[PDB]
C-alpha cells in the first residue's frame, strides 16, 4: 500500500506524469516490478563507500577547488550523526556525479 | 504532541544538506522525491536498483523531447 | 625509450607512474589523467603527501 | 620556474641541515601556488582564464563548419565536370543562404 504509493509518487515526479491512467505510467510501473523482482544485484558496503567518499574529496582538492572540497567532507561529516547513511549516499553518488562549477552558495 | 513534531523538523533539516549535496554533485532530483527514496530505504532496496529505475525514467523524458 | 629521458636513471624513471581521476559521468582523458611520484625510501621525510597533492594541482594547471 | 628555482637551488645547495633544505621546498612550492592562479583569493581571476578556454574550443567547430559547407561544394564541381566529359546553380544560391549567418555567429 505505502510501497505502491511511493513507487506510484516516483514515476509520477521523474516522469512529470500527472496522469496515473496514462499507458506510460502503466508500462514505468510494470517496468519497475520487474526490475525489482530479479535479485542479482550486491548489497552496499560501507568500506568502499568511505573508499569512494575520500576519493571525491581527494578529486575536488586535485582540481583546486578548495572550498567546495571543505564543504563536501564537512556535508558528509554532518550528514553521518543520527546504514540509512551508506544506502542514501550510495544512492547519490550513483545517481549523477561533479559539476563544472562550484555550486556552492550557501551562507548559514 | 511536541517531541514527534521536533523530529519531523529534524527530517527537514537533513533533507536541506541533502539538498546542498544533490546540487554540488548536480543531481535532478528534488526533496519531495527524495523523501520519497527514503522511505523506500526504510523498507530496505538497492540503491543500485533506484538508480537503474531512474536511469531509465529520466532518459525516458529524452525521448519525448 | 624515443626521447631524452632514455639516458636518466632507470630508479627514477621507474618511480614516475601514471594515476587517473575515479570516475565521474562527463569524462574525458583530458579531464582524467596523473602522474604519480610515490616515496621508496626516507624520502617521505622531505616529500610530504600534500606537497604531491600541490605538485599535481600545478601538473593539472 | 626559474625565481623559485634559482632561491630554491641556492639555498638548498648551499645550506647543511636537512630542516632548511625542507624548508625552503616547502615555500618554493607555496609561492608558486600564488604565482598561479591556483590561490584561494585568486580564484576569480581564474574563473575568467577559464572563459578563455570556452571560445578556443568553440571557434574549432566554427573554424570546419565553415569547410564543412564552401570546401564540400567543389568536389561536387569536380563531379559535374565528371559529368561534362542547372544544380549547382542551386549552391551558388546557398552560399548568398549560408554566408551571412555564419559571418554574424563570428
Amino acid at each position: 500500500a505505502q510501497q505502491e504509493r511511493d513507487v506510484r509518487e516516483l514515476v509520477r515526479g521523474v516522469a512529470g506524469l500527472q496522469d496515473e491512467a496514462d499507458p506510460n505510467f502503466q508500462l514505468a510501473l510494470n517496468f519497475a516490478w520487474s526490475n525489482f523482482r530479479f535479485h542479482r544485484f550486491l548489497d552496499v558496503n560501507s568500506h568502499k563507500i568511505e573508499k569512494t567518499i575520500e576519493g571525491i574529496y581527494e578529486k575536488f582538492v586535485i582540481h583546486s577547488d578548495l572550498s567546495k572540497a571543505a564543504s563536501w567532507k564537512r556535508l558528509t561529516e554532518e550528514f553521518l550523526n543520527a546504514d540509512a547513511h551508506y544506502s542514501i549516499l550510495s544512492l547519490l553518488l550513483c545517481l549523477s556525479d561533479s559539476p563544472s562549477n562550484s555550486s556552492y552558495v550557501e551562507t548559514p | 504532541a511536541a517531541a514527534a513534531a521536533a523530529n519531523l523538523n529534524a527530517v527537514r533539516e537533513t533533507m536541506d544538506v541533502l539538498l546542498e549535496i544533490s546540487r554540488i554533485l548536480n543531481t535532478g532530483l528534488d526533496m519531495e522525491t527524495l523523501s520519497i527514496c527514503v522511505r523506500l530505504c526504510e523498507q530496505g532496496i538497492n540503491p543500485e536498483a533506484l538508480s537503474s529505475v531512474i536511469k531509465e525514467l529520466r532518459k525516458a523524458t529524452e525521448a519525448l523531447k | 625509450r624515443a626521447t631524452n629521458a632514455q639516458f636518466d636513471s632507470p630508479e627514477i624513471l621507474r618511480r614516475l607512474d601514471v594515476r587517473l581521476l575515479e570516475v565521474s559521468p562527463g569524462d574525458t582523458g583530458w579531464d582524467v589523467f596523473s602522474l604519480d611520484y610515490h616515496v621508496d625510501g626516507p624520502i617521505a621525510t622531505v616529500f610530504t603527501r600534500e606537497c604531491m597533492s600541490h605538485y599535481l594541482r600545478v601538473f593539472n594547471f | 620556474l626559474e625565481c623559485s628555482w634559482d632561491e630554491l637551488w641556492n639555498k638548498v645547495q648551499q645550506a647543511q641541515d636537512l630542516d632548511h633544505i625542507i624548508a625552503a621546498h616547502e615555500v618554493f612550492l607555496d609561492t608558486i601556488i600564488s604565482r598561479c592562479l591556483l590561490d584561494s583569493d585568486s580564484r576569480a581571476l581564474l574563473n575568467q582564464l577559464r572563459a578563455v578556454f570556452d571560445q578556443i574550443i568553440e571557434l574549432q567547430n566554427a573554424q570546419d563548419a565553415i569547410y564543412r559547407a564552401a570546401l564540400e561544394e567543389l568536389q561536387r564541381r569536380l563531379q559535374f565536370e565528371e559529368k561534362k566529359k542547372e544544380e549547382e546553380n542551386k549552391r551558388i544560391g546557398e552560399f548568398k543562404e549560408s554566408i551571412p549567418k555564419m559571418c554574424s555567429q563570428l
